[PDB]
């Protein structure tokens, strides 16, 4: 549902973990990924955690959620400027047909 | 503890999966109608808000109080106020809203904690 | 403190079942809306209001422990009226096959209501206690 | 010859019903209806469509599906409506019987509401228009069998059909009502319908009463009380199982057996065999009304616009669906034969 953001303590104990029992390759690789993702998955910070017990826990706490999708992404330029005048017709008609 | 129903404020298509689960429209007994079908775009603040108080303080056997996460969106701040623990609130996602976990209070609660 | 660990460990379980909640609902919906399509053998079509039933008494029931200061709520069948839900919507010969598969999303989603509620708490006594 | 003769009472009506059937939205529009992202973008996309601004009542944040679905089955049935008031003699008839089925629907849709413990007056907003009639509020007197054709329903043009009151006898109730309903309307189509839309309403009541004889065998498996005597008496006499295969079905305990029975007919062996069974029978459906379209002179026509309207509003509401909830990966799942 939602990852830790990768704020200092994060970021030195996913360095830490990547040179201690946390340094298997799988770990490794999604302590980079994290890195490059600004977040790791808190399940994940436990696991290390766990490996190491190493560092405390308090932390600047900030949840990373999952991003909201946007509405309308896939939409072609063509399919933009179609809804934009069927919004406009449908504007007009609150006044033109009264 | 007394506390053996289950009370919902939810819309139809929730109130429809949760009634499709087990849970019933009225009490075992002393039954009285535990449903409240919010509408989008039909139902102001103060109907919602006026439900949640019949439930929460009211109704005393209502050991839950299932809420639409929307619909604890639209009313946050009475939700915020409410403080109890006989009575325990969750949010379920909805049909076209899924839960959003940036509108929990727990999330925030945790972050205020920093650690 | 150590038991902050705890804590994540915690949040863990909360965040899992959130997605395991966050599915069983979606599914469950979707499965319900295709049973609205399908709508040949429904009495009236969409699957909602006038299809409900004041007098069913229902078949779950929820239990408050209070056994800690950490609130605790199970949820099992209740202690006829107490009938299983789906032929509320003419389940013997009228229901769609997807009405029955929205039936189990959405009471495999009640275990996990459970387990939410639960988690819920003890994270708030948690966060008292800290 | 058809011609000849149909455009005197009817050659309005089937000018009209035609144009609706140009309305139907081609397989291109519903692909438009398709990259529509959400309610409100697919409100204006079907504004562009023959559905025009039916949802003008509604504000872009008041929308949602039931609304779609309602005001898009709110405009069939005043189309509906329409012709049905221009039709005269057999043609009204054969619109008066197309509207039975959907009074078979409100009543056991009120039946169920009164052992539901729901008053008559809000079941009459869930009613459906065309299945109206002034006896519909007095007939569910009570949870007892006095009640319909006891009381009231003898004045209903459904009392004929006639000839406890628990959820299952309920359904029970609403399968026989069907089954009579369906070899009238049979009956009635052979014997007043001329030939191509005799043919045409013959082979669409055919697949219907094929459809639920094949519904009604697979669900009573599911642990019902039925007996087969019961099933018997439940399929209708009209289908193209008849009388083969649906005393197949009708004997059938298990569901090998029911699978047996229908790979016995050509028509229909590959439904079960695969796929979603509702699937196969609504793409059978649509088949066969856009085969009914292509006869020029027939009332079927009628028919096959209303099971056509009737299923679009089916798929746009599943879109409309797959829209609210986000659900894209299978928005193409509807059934669009035009």
């Amino acid at each position: 549902m939602f990852e830790i953001k990768l704020n200092d303590r994060i970021t030195e104990f996913l360095r830490k973990f990547k040179n201690s029992a946390k340094s298997n390759e799988g770990i490794d690789e999604d302590i980079d990924l994290f890195l490059k993702r600004h977040a790791i998955p808190m399940q994940s910070l436990l696991f290390y955690v766990k490996e190491y017990r190493i560092k405390e826990l308090l932390k600047p706490l900030e949840f990373e959620f999952k991003p909201k999708a946007v509405r309308g992404l896939h939409y072609s330029e063509d399919f933009k400027k179609k809804l934009e005048f069927l919004k406009y017709q449908e504007q007009e008609l609150e006044y033109q047909s009264m | 503890e007394k506390r053996t129903l289950i009370a919902v404020i939810a819309d139809e298509d929730t109130t429809t999966g949760l009634l499709l689960a087990g849970i019933g429209q009225i009490t075992p007994e002393t039954q009285e109608k535990n449903f409240f079908v919010y509408q989008e775009g039909k139902t102001t603040k103060e109907e919602i808000t006026d439900k949640f108080n019949h439930f929460t303080e009211e109704r005393d056997d209502i050991a839950i109080l299932l809420i639409n996460q929307h619909i604890a969106e639209n009313i946050r701040a009475r939700v915020d106020s409410f403080t109890n623990a006989f009575p325990a609130i969750l949010e379920i996602p909805s049909k076209d809203h899924p839960y959003d976990p940036e509108k929990d209070s727990v999330l925030k609660r945790v972050r205020k904690l920093f650690g | 403190d150590e038991q902050y660990l705890r804590l994540i460990e915690l949040l863990s379980n909360y965040d899992s079942t959130l997605e395991q909640l966050q599915k069983g609902f979606q599914d469950g919906y979707i499965q319900l809306s295709r049973s609205n399509y399908y709508n040949k053998d429904s009495l009236r079509g969409n699957y909602g209001e006038d299809y409900w039933d004041e007098t069913y008494i229902g078949q779950l029931m929820a239990t408050v422990e209070e056994k800690n200061s950490k609130v605790v709520v199970e949820i099992v069948k209740r202690k006829k009226q107490d009938y299983d839900p789906i032929l509320m919507f003419g389940g013997v010969l009228s229901v769609p096959s997807s009405l029955r598969q929205s039936q189990t999303s959405f009471k495999g989603c009640i275990p996990l209501i459970a387990q939410l509620i639960n988690y819920k708490n003890e994270i708030l006594t948690l966060v008292e206690t800290l | 010859m058809e011609g000849v003769y149909f455009n005197i009472d009817n050659g309005f009506i089937e000018g009209v019903v035609r144009g609706y059937r140009n309305g139907l939205l081609s397989n291109n529009q519903y692909i438009n209806l398709t990259q529509c992202d959400t309610l409100e973008d697919l409100k204006l996309q079907l504004s562009s469509t023959d559905y025009g601004n039916f949802l003008s009542s509604v504000s872009s944040e008041s929308l949602t599906t039931s609304l779609i679905q309602e005001y898009a089955s709110s405009k069939l049935y005043h189309e509906f409506n329409y012709i049905r008031d221009q039709s005269s003699g057999s043609t009204r008839k054969f619109m008066d019987y197309i509207t039975y089925g959907y009074m078979i629907d409100n009543v056991a849709l009120m039946i169920t509401g009164t052992i539901h413990d729901r008053d008559k007056g809000e079941i009459l907003q869930r009613c459906h228009p065309l299945g109206w009639f002034d006896t519909l509020p007095t007939l569910s007197v009570a949870t007892d069998l006095e009640s319909l054709y006891e009381t009231v329903l003898v004045d209903t043009p459904l009392a004929p059909y006639f000839k406890e009151l628990d959820d299952m006898n309920i359904e029970i109730i609403r399968n026989k009502l069907y089954k009579a309903y369906l070899e009238d309307f049979y009956n009635f189509v052979t014997e007043e319908i001329p030939e191509p839309a005799k043919e045409c309403m013959q082979t669409l009541l055919g697949f219907e009463a094929d459809r639920r004889s094949i519904n009604i065998a697979l669900n009573s498996l599911q642990s019902s009380d039925i007996d087969p005597d019961l099933k018997s008496d439940l399929l209708p006499n009209i289908g193209k199982l008849y009388p083969l295969a649906t005393f197949h079905l009708a004997q059938a305990q298990d569901f090998e057996g029911v699978r047996a029975a229908l790979a016995n007919v050509y028509e229909y062996r590959g439904f079960l065999e695969t796929g979603n069974l509702e699937d196969h029978f609504y793409q059978l459906e649509m088949e066969l009304c856009r085969d009914a379209f292509t006869q020029q002179f027939a009332i079927s026509t009628v028919w096959a616009w209303m099971k056509s309207k009737e299923q679009e509003v089916r798929n746009i509401t599943w879109i409309a669906e797959c829209i609210a909830q986000n659900q894209r990966e299978r928005i193409n799942n509807y059934i669009s034969v035009y």
